[PDB]
């Protein structure tokens, strides 16, 4: 699971 | 009009390795070298993920800039009659093309043409010095995509399911109920979706034949032997026959495979080893379970000083949302931006007893996490994240556990949006979002892995009525009664709560980070206290408001459709947010400077605490009691509530939306090193920030097996080009 900028 | 095109002053940033390479020992160079290059062939697979035109197109380009780069190539353009402002949109549709590894927006999920006129670009392309040099496969190319390079059609505008959209994860003809009878097929099979697609075809009566198929080197041919191969073969499930095979991206997994396994000669350890030598597995005879096992050393593994990870990983850009993109990354560990972290890990056990929920929902052990500041040296896909929790298998998140990334060299990139770049915002907010948005930034990452995504357990039941939970004694604290929902063999996240599943799990994990913010320990292990954490605090919160508001460009309001997951997730927690009242935060239309339309959003700092945190607490204990029980009606119903996208006053988001629309900004793209041998010394080689700088940078990314790689492409994509 990702976290965007 | 604006929405279908990048424009030609799109921002492009560099990523900046060098002194975290300087660190690496002449073994850990190399290791990192063939790593980066099993990434980078992988990275590839993605344009087959995208839409059927995209590998066509990427060797198209690929062929045109190894004959002649963007400078050799402008002189020809311009003779042909194009205006420099013509080249420059081509470089950055190009450029965009390569950032993306397809035609479609990795943010997004929307289609983008090159902003110059066709018969003009034809121009540049048939007659330039790659077309003299091989007349027979550029103008054969040309012919094959150049037409669904610029088309706009509205079937074609968006990446989806059915006749609505664009999606190679599945066959054209493909629609919702086929990907649920196969996510269904594959669960009672016991397979997972992560490395699969699926192939429609229908006979003359029009009865439909599926083709499930899975990743990997070896074709359906006379295996060596695994839990694979017995699944190899036809089924009838459902009075659906079924098909079972592999070969995909096969020509493409074996170069993989092959620096995979020269990676593991450098090899620090023997867990990388090992790992290493499971995901060879894993890709040559298409075994997820051999993914699993290779994931659980890499977990083992703890404080390497080379950090990296490859598979079909994420599963956001598949419509139904069980299927992966494939996903590689190689990088360095930084100590120094990592001692906050641990402290963070430190503390964690502590800080989970803050959650809304009771000890009963929470995971039994909570091992540590292993939580480290990154700095990217290659990654490869459709894009780069700000922070990453992994694996994404559940079972080895709750009996194994897990390991958190935040890298620094990606956030460093974009402290960008200068302040006229900053809508909707009073000028007294741009002051504070300026000054604290970083800082506010490393603390949103922080948390968000870690206690978001790290925190929380299923209720599970196996091939027997065990569960890993008591269920006599063990109380939903929303029913007040037992637990009358759980997970079965076979069942998954992502299969259960599916076109949902991956944007309801975000907006849990920012609610986590929302919430625990407030603590004064934790922003004090960032380094803030006082007049500082307040500001952190708050900026926090006001990015969050604010996001909410510009996620509304990733609707679509004619498909009652949301195109990204984090947008959504904002979306809905800044309408929990407004349902709470009491002024806690307002939406006012106005009038720009400018003279067009115009709005601000407006929070009240005084009253977060008061208003805000008891509005996500109720919000958060809702979502994880339906998470853990699996309740997928009740899941749905509470998600799809908040979600909705309505012109219902005072905010009437539709009209909103056209004024986010015309003030929208542009993604910046990131242009990343390469590392080359010189023999036994390799190096890092750099480039300009610019569309040019980011093509030349793939140009030169694979210097040996460029030219095979391009036709492998081609005739991977030619084969399959029946089914779209």
């Amino acid at each position: 699971v990702v976290y965007p900028w | 009009d604006t929405q279908y095109i990048l424009p030609n002053d799109i921002g492009v940033s560099s990523l900046d390795c060098r002194e975290a390479f300087r660190l690496l020992s002449p073994t850990e160079r190399l290791y990192a070298y063939h790593l980066s290059r099993a990434a980078w062939y992988g990275g590839l697979a993605v344009l087959l993920q995208t839409s059927p035109e995209a590998p066509y197109i990427y060797a198209l380009l690929s062929r045109l800039f190894r004959a002649q780069d963007p400078d050799q190539l402008r002189q020809h353009a311009l003779a042909e009659g194009l205006t420099e402002e013509e080249y420059q949109a081509f470089l950055v549709y190009a450029a965009g093309v390569y950032s993306n590894m397809g035609n479609y927006k990795s943010f997004g999920d929307t289609k983008f043409v090159p902003n110059l006129p066709k018969e003009k670009l034809e121009r540049v392309i048939l007659g330039s010095e790659a077309a003299q040099q091989h007349p027979e496969e550029v103008r054969g190319l040309w012919q094959t995509c150049g037409e669904l390079m610029f088309s706009l059609e509205p079937r074609l505008r968006h990446l989806g399911l059915g006749k609505e959209g664009i999606t190679t994860y599945f066959s054209g003809n493909c629609t919702m109920e086929d990907a649920k009878l196969a996510q269904d097929f594959l669960d009672s099979q016991n397979l997972s979706a992560y490395n699969t697609r699926l192939f429609k075809e229908v006979d003359g009566e029009g009865k439909p034949y599926y083709e499930v198929r899975l990743a990997s080197v070896l074709g359906s041919e006379p295996s060596l032997d695994s839990e694979v191969t017995s699944k190899l073969k036809s089924y009838e499930f459902r009075g659906s026959p079924f098909q079972v095979t592999r070969g995909d991206y096969a020509p493409i997994l074996q170069k993989v495979v092959e620096q995979l396994e020269k990676a593991k000669a450098y090899a620090a350890n023997s867990h990388q080893g090992q790992m290493l030598a499971q995901y060879i597995e894993s890709f040559t005879q298409g075994s997820i379970e051999a993914h699993k096992r290779g994931s659980r050393f890499w977990i083992q593994d703890k404080g390497p000083i080379v950090e990296s990870y490859i598979g079909f990983i994420e599963s956001y850009r598949d419509p139904f949302g069980s299927r992966g993109e494939f996903e590689g990354f190689v990088a360095v560990v930084n100590k120094a931006m990592s001692a906050k972290f641990e402290r963070l890990v430190a503390s964690a056990e502590q800080l989970l007893k803050e959650l809304p929920w009771p000890p009963t929902f929470e995971k039994d052990k909570f091992l540590t996490p292993d939580f480290t500041s990154l700095d990217v040296l290659t990654f490869a896909g459709s894009g780069i994240p700000a922070g990453i929790n992994i694996p994404n298998y559940d079972d080895l998140r709750q009996t194994e556990g897990f390991k958190n990334v935040s890298l620094g060299n990606v956030l460093a990139v974009a402290y960008a949006t200068q302040r006229e770049k900053l809508t909707f915002l009073e000028e007294d907010d741009k002051d504070l979002y300026i000054l604290w948005k970083g800082p506010s930034f490393d603390v949103q990452v922080g948390l968000h892995a870690l206690l978001g995504h790290g925190s929380g357990k299923l209720f599970v039941q196996d091939e027997k009525g065990a569960f890993n939970f008591d269920q006599e004694t063990v109380i939903n604290p929303e029913t007040g009664e037992q637990i009358q929902s759980w997970y079965r063999s076979g069942e998954t996240w992502d299969s259960k709560f599916s076109t949902i599943a991956s944007s309801y799990e975000e907006c849990r994990a920012e609610s986590v980070g929302l919430y625990l913010c407030l603590h004064p320990q934790v922003l004090e292990i960032f380094g803030f206290e006082g007049a500082d954490a307040e500001d952190v605090i708050y900026v926090n919160w006001l990015n969050m408001v604010r996001a909410g508001l510009l996620a509304l460009e990733f609707y679509t309001p004619e498909a009652f459709n949301w195109r990204q997951a984090h947008m959504q997730a904002r979306f809905v927690i800044l309408r929990v947010l407004l349902e709470a009242g009491e002024g806690l935060v307002t939406i006012t239309p106005t009038t720009g400077s400018d003279g067009r339309p115009d709005a601000r959003v407006r929070l009240d700092r005084s009253k977060i605490r008061s208003v805000g945190k008891p509005a996500l607490e109720r919000f958060l204990r809702r979502l994880q009691v339906l998470k853990s029980t699996g309740d997928v009606a009740g899941g749905r119903a509470l998600y799809e509530g908040y979600a909705t996208v309505t012109d219902a006053p005072p905010e009437c988001f539709l009209t909103l939306r056209d004024t986010v629309l015309l003030r929208k900004e542009s993604r910046k793209l990131i242009v990343q090193p390469n590392t080359r041998l010189e023999g036994s010394d390799v190096q890092l080689l750099e480039y300009e920030a610019s569309a040019a700088g980011l093509i030349r940078s793939f140009s030169e990314r694979f210097p040996e097996d460029g030219p095979e790689l391009e036709e492998i492409l081609t005739q991977l994509a030619t084969a399959d080009a029946r089914f779209w």
